[PDB]
């Protein structure tokens, strides 16, 4: 990846549904005035939103909104990870690989892909459906090897039901943004027991 | 490890392995050197005029150690003595003959001599 | 050469590749040694006689 | 520390989980008595939690009474924040994120009950975007409660009450620091400040603010509602509480609980509920800290209790609070370069002890691994990471070198005889 | 689970029910 | 620091310590100032009276002989505002050492 | 009335409350070496090539940004600081490079009057330099980014006094840029000026370009004469 864009869509263009100028009411109003100035963490995302990845005239576009210099504005879009800036799949799936996640075998998750999926990481399917990464520091360790699709997660996997999570996927079926197996909500197993009480009938420290 | 007349060497396809840094001209005592730069046409930089006084040069040892690409080199032919002091000055196209004229003689000297220094 | 190599140039394998060679190889052909001030003699037995620098 | 222990009843700190999710009247724990906590005198809450003096979840020392009770005392022309970490920054972390999973309803407490403390003004969390549908829920949990009027602006009872705006970012560590948080809170690229400026609590949003972490604002209102006299229950005159340990990477079940300081770590490890690995003859290769604490063999760690400073008697301490294992067939080496591999990516990259001084190890650290050109220099790795400590603004470089500089230390022979197996391979 | 769709989160009951704000000024 | 570095010598430096002590000491109508340079030598300060007279109390003794005139010389300071210098430099042959003797004045 | 005495290496200096290290150790006569402090400009703390040593405690700490309490004795020339001072300056050397000889602020640079005097010796590291690339702005400033210690002394300074708010910071990690992420080219008055700025030899001016090294040149001083102030 390279962070110099080369004249793509400078002027795209791109603009708000009406539907979304009456948020941007609701978000600078959260902040003091005076210093509002950037809202630009979810006004820059919600954009990407409405679109699904945010060309150069997105960049442009909300510095005209927020009356911020736009390198006020390419530079945070090329710091943080979320945002993509180039275009996308349907499906931007990760495996989380690090040192827990490297104990339990993430590669049982990962690979095993390329032999269903039949693409390489960190490329698109070739038609639009499907792209390979992996990231870091995501949710749970405590559970299995376990993968983001876009807006979810699939806790506690296993090379023999992921097969289906994408296969029911390419079929149109979304299934059940859960640790699916084993206990549902990852329990103590253990004394997760304890039997819930009220807290032991208060009048406690009012002295 | 013998000194005497000077040379400009050229890797293979010639190069004119000088590239003026300016520095065989700044530790020469006897201040024979003299060099002007300006950038060659593609971009490259190179000489033009670069004269070695053969009356002043003093032979140090000098200009032959401070070059880091390796270029300027005293050869080991006492070949001189011309009738007239009107000649010994050398301009650049003097030079680089009177060093491609041997490179049989240098370019075998120094792989003797480059593994003590 | 004395190892310390801010007096001494360094080798033709070590000025041309690391990095911390030219600037000691590159500083030390223009300006010099940097010598504390304060004044010396001293003195040899040459063939013929004494041979002082002061 | 009595009797070695660090049990768990059904008397603990954090109310229910399967129990119920929605909101309510809070139909046991929660939201039991408040106008009469708020109604008497600010200051009686500040050092009412000395009676238990909790360290703070935040990964280090420093006693979260203290900070409040600090300076922020008087007040004069500007508001006072609060930003509570919800961020989890470090590898297996996990105990986050379940605590707002299933109950929400604890915390818009914790911040009420707690925020008058600082006698602060209004109320940010945080939150790492890259959990979209769990965090999407808190504004639910915000509305089913605050809807009915349990907060703000008076409520309730007290003259003073405020809401919680929620936000989100993205590819952050931020949480990394405070001192960046509140400056990417802003919008700003990210790069945390010097620490002291003026430290935290005086340069600020436009104005004073105090860094919090989860667990160190969730249970303030319990342990001000109770307290005691059991407000330090386990662990020496020193470290007293119970907190959560997440176990991952070698178990039975590896699963949360909640137990109390002073534990060792071999009958904890084992329990909880099994060691399905070996036992023993595993080799039990432990890392006490999430990624900020460095390998120990299979020496007194398995009897060193988790207790804070016991653990800085071993050569590290941790303040993280997770457990990775490991067994036999993972190769350490081959396992903890994807822990350094991990850091070249998440630092922010001013300094010039950080950038540029991390890839010089990690570039090396694909050396050892592949087995690779001669001894000696361990040696300078060593001093390397010996070389990056009062070098950098954040912790992240002091949480740079410890898990090479502790893996230095511990196994001498694993690197040695590696650099002989490529070495005689060349032969 | 709604993965576009934040409005009526961000802009139903937040829009109305977020007072002031007064936030101040910072003209600047 | 041993390897590169030229080691001292320290005895070398406390009996030029004391010899030059107290030749401020027995002609203080003409010496003005005296020094130990860290090499262990000397230089002392005289006033341009004194020039004949200092040498000829140096120039015999039991306690100081310095017969062995060496090395004259100068130095020619701008910004002095007494340009020159001079500088004596004499070798005591039966006590092994050096002392050299600054003396200052103009052209005039 | 409203001073404090500090000793700087044993020494007594007075000082208004609420200068820094640098601006008091300055008083005495030494330079703790600087990358990215400079006076007109603002202060960030992003080289760490000024890390004085203070008087038990064992933390090191910075000379640039920090108050002078009462009287700390300020400990310059130790062995804890020459532990430090030689231990960034081989950092920064790591990638630079081989330029010098063509840099052409190859006289003058700052990468060589320090790393002389102040700091290393040798070089160990032994493979690696990136080498990103360059790109335009106008036709003065000549723009090789190869070098760029990333002081960060050039991007402070147009958000500061030339009011233009363009170049800006590209990155993550061992990789951020400077230049600007579009292509806009950045021109206004002063800031032909910038090239005195940047303390290596990043930006270097166009005309000027290969001509001549600055040993060689005479310092005459003079006055420009096209317009008022002169
Ligand atoms: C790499 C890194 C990641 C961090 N991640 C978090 C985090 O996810 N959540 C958090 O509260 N603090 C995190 N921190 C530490 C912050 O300093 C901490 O949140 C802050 O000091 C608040 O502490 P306190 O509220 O317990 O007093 C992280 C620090 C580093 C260096
Ligand atoms: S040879 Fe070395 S010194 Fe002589 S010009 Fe070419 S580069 Fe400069
Ligand atoms: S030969 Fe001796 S004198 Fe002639 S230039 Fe080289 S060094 Fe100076
Ligand atoms: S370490 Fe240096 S660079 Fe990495 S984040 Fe902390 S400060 Fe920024
Ligand atoms: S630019 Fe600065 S550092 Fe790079 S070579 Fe020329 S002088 Fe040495
Ligand atoms: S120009 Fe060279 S030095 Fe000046 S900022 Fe850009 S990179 Fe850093
Ligand atoms: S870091 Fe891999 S899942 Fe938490
Ligand atoms: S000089 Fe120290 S911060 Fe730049």
């Amino acid at each position: 990846v390279h962070r110099d864009t080369p004249e793509n869509n400078p002027e795209t263009p791109f603009d708000f549904t009406p539907e979304n100028y009456k948020r941007i009411e609701a978000i600078v109003k959260n902040y003091p005035e005076g210093h509002k100035a950037a809202a630009v963490l979810p006004v820059l995302d919600l954009a990407q939103r409405q679109n699904g990845w945010l060309p150069i005239s997105a960049m442009n576009k909300v510095a005209e909104i927020l009356q911020v210099p736009p390198m006020r504005v390419y530079e945070v879009a090329t710091f943080y990870t979320m945002y993509n800036r180039k275009p996308v799949g349907k499906y931007h799936i990760q495996v989380c690989t690090t040192t827990p996640c490297m104990l339990r075998n993430s590669d049982s998750i990962l690979e095993a892909i390329q032999k269903k999926l039949g693409i390489k990481v960190g490329e698109t399917t070739p038609d639009k459906l499907f792209t390979l990464i992996e990231v870091e520091c995501l949710g749970a360790c405590v559970n299995a090897p376990m993968v983001q699709i876009n807006d979810n997660y699939y806790e506690d996997l296993t090379p023999k039901d992921i097969e289906e999570i994408i296969d029911e996927l390419k079929a149109g079926k979304i299934p059940k943004p859960g640790p699916r197996s084993g206990r549902f909500s990852c329990e103590p197993a253990g004394g997760l027991t304890s039997l819930t009480e009220p807290p032991k009938g208060p009048g406690f420290g009012v002295q | 490890r013998f000194r005497g007349e000077h040379a400009l060497r050229r890797y293979p396809s010639g190069e004119e392995r000088c590239i003026a840094c300016k520095l065989c001209e700044a530790v020469c005592p006897a201040q024979a050197i003299t060099i002007e730069a300006e950038p060659r046409a593609d971009g490259s930089r190179r000489t033009t005029r670069y004269d070695i006084d053969m009356t002043k040069c003093i032979y140090c040892g000098f200009c032959q150690e401070a070059c880091p690409v390796d270029a300027i080199v005293e050869g080991p032919n006492f070949e001189f003595s011309t009738e007239t002091h009107e000649e010994l000055l050398y301009n650049k196209e003097k030079l680089l003959n009177n060093g491609d004229k041997w490179e049989a003689e240098i370019a075998a000297n120094i792989q003797a001599d480059y593994l003590y220094r | 050469k004395v190892d310390d190599a801010k007096v001494s140039p360094p080798k033709r394998a070590e000025m041309k590749t690391s990095m911390e060679s030219l600037i000691h190889h590159f500083k030390l052909y223009t300006e010099g040694y940097q010598v504390p001030p304060g004044a010396t003699y001293t003195a040899i037995e040459a063939p013929k006689g004494e041979f002082g620098v002061y | 520390f009595g009797s070695l222990k660090d049990e768990d009843r059904i008397f603990t700190n954090l109310y229910g989980r399967h129990d119920w999710r929605l909101k309510g009247a809070q139909s046991r724990g929660d939201w039991y008595k408040t106008k009469e906590i708020l109604l008497k005198g600010p200051d009686w809450i500040l050092g009412e939690v000395k009676t238990s003096g909790l360290r703070g979840r935040g990964g280090a020392g420093f006693p979260t009474g203290l900070k409040w009770s600090f300076m922020n005392k008087p007040s004069d022309g500007r508001p006072k924040y609060l930003v509570v970490n919800a961020d989890e920054g470090e590898p297996g972390t996990c105990k986050d994120r379940e605590i707002i999973r299933h109950d929400p309803h604890k915390l818009v407490e914790g911040c009420l009950v707690g925020g008058r403390a600082m006698g602060a003004r209004a109320a940010y969390i945080y939150i790492r975007g890259e959990f979209y549908n769990e965090a999407s829920n808190l504004q639910v949990a915000i509305r089913e409660a605050y809807e009915a009027g349990l907060i703000g602006k008076n409520a309730c009872g007290s003259g003073y009450d405020f809401d919680v705006f929620v936000v989100r970012g993205a590819g952050a560590y931020i949480c990394g620091e405070e001192t960046a948080l509140i400056e990417s809170i802003e919008g700003k690229q990210g790069k945390p400040r010097l620490k002291p400026p003026f430290p935290a609590d005086v340069g600020v949003f436009g104005c004073p603010t105090t860094v919090a972490n989860v667990e160190t604002v969730a249970v303030s209102p319990t342990i001000c509602r109770r307290g005691g006299a059991w407000f330090a229950s386990f662990g020496r005159e020193r470290n007293s509480g119970t907190k959560l340990f997440n176990i991952s990477g070698h178990v039975n079940n590896p699963c949360t609980v909640e137990e109390e300081m002073s534990v060792p770590l071999k009958e904890l490890i084992e329990k909880h509920a099994g060691g399905v690995t070996g036992g023993w003859d595993n080799l039990l290769a432990v890392i006490p800290g999430g990624s900020s604490t460095p390998l120990i063999p299979k020496s007194v760690c398995e009897t060193v209790l988790m207790d804070f400073d016991a653990l800085i008697q071993a050569q590290t301490g941790l303040g993280t609070a997770a457990v990775i294992v490991m067994d036999r067939s993972t190769d350490i080496v081959k396992a903890i370069a994807r822990l350094i591999e991990f850091y070249k990516h998440e630092s922010c990259g001013q300094c010039t002890p950080c950038r540029e001084g991390v890839d010089w190890m990690n570039k090396v650290m694909a050396r050892f691994v592949r087995g690779d050109a001669r001894p000696a220099e361990i040696d300078s790795l060593w001093e390397i990471s010996k070389q990056i400590e009062g070098h950098t603004i954040c912790a992240l470089g002091d949480g740079a070198a410890w898990p090479v500089q502790g893996l230095i230390r511990h196994f001498r022979p694993e690197l040695e005889e590696r650099m002989q197996q490529f070495a005689q391979q060349h032969q | 689970y709604s993965t576009y769709t934040f409005l009526d989160l961000n802009l139903d009951l937040s829009k109305f029910r977020m007072p002031q704000p007064s936030s101040g000024r910072e003209s600047p | 620091t041993r390897p590169t570095v030229r080691p001292r010598n320290d005895v070398a430096h406390k009996q030029l310590s004391a010899f030059g002590e107290y030749v401020a000491e027995i002609l203080p109508k003409y010496v003005q100032q005296v020094q130990v340079s860290c090499f262990n030598e000397l230089e002392i300060c005289i006033h341009p009276d004194g020039v004949i007279p200092v040498l000829t109390f140096l120039r015999d003794h039991s306690n100081a002989q310095f017969k062995s005139l060496a090395d004259l010389t100068a130095v020619d300071i701008p910004t002095r505002q007494n340009r020159f210098e001079i500088v004596y430099n004499l070798l005591s042959l039966r006590f092994n050492s050096r002392i050299r003797v600054k003396t200052y004045t103009d052209e005039l | 009335s409203n001073l404090i005495e500090v000793f700087v290496d044993g020494q007594s200096v007075m000082v208004e409350p609420g200068t820094t290290v640098l601006q008091a150790c300055e008083k005495v006569g030494m330079q703790i070496p600087r990358f990215c402090y400079h006076e007109r400009l603002s202060v960030a703390g992003n080289c760490r090539m000024c890390l004085v040593e203070i008087e038990k405690a064992p933390k090191v700490v910075a000379a640039c940004a920090m108050p002078v309490m009462k009287g700390w004795n300020i400990l310059t020339n130790s062995e804890k600081t020459k532990k430090a001072r030689e231990g960034v300056m081989e950092f920064l050397l790591a990638n630079h490079p081989l330029d010098c000889p063509i840099c052409d602020q190859g006289g003058e640079c700052d990468l060589q009057d320090q790393s002389m005097m102040f700091g290393s010796d040798r070089s160990r590291f032994l493979e690696g330099k990136r080498a990103v690339e360059d790109k335009n702005i106008g036709p003065l400033v000549k723009t090789i980014m190869t070098r760029c210690i990333q002081c960060t002394r050039c991007i402070r300074f147009a958000s500061e006094i030339a009011g233009v708010d363009d170049l800006g910071t590209t990155g993550r990690g061992n990789d951020m840029q400077v230049g600007t992420y579009i292509e806009k080219m950045f021109m206004s008055e002063l800031s032909g000026n910038i090239i005195d700025i940047c303390p290596v030899g990043a930006l270097t001016s166009k005309p000027y370009a290969f001509t001549a090294r600055p040993w060689e040149t005479r310092k005459t001083e003079s006055i420009d004469v096209m317009d008022a102030v002169g």
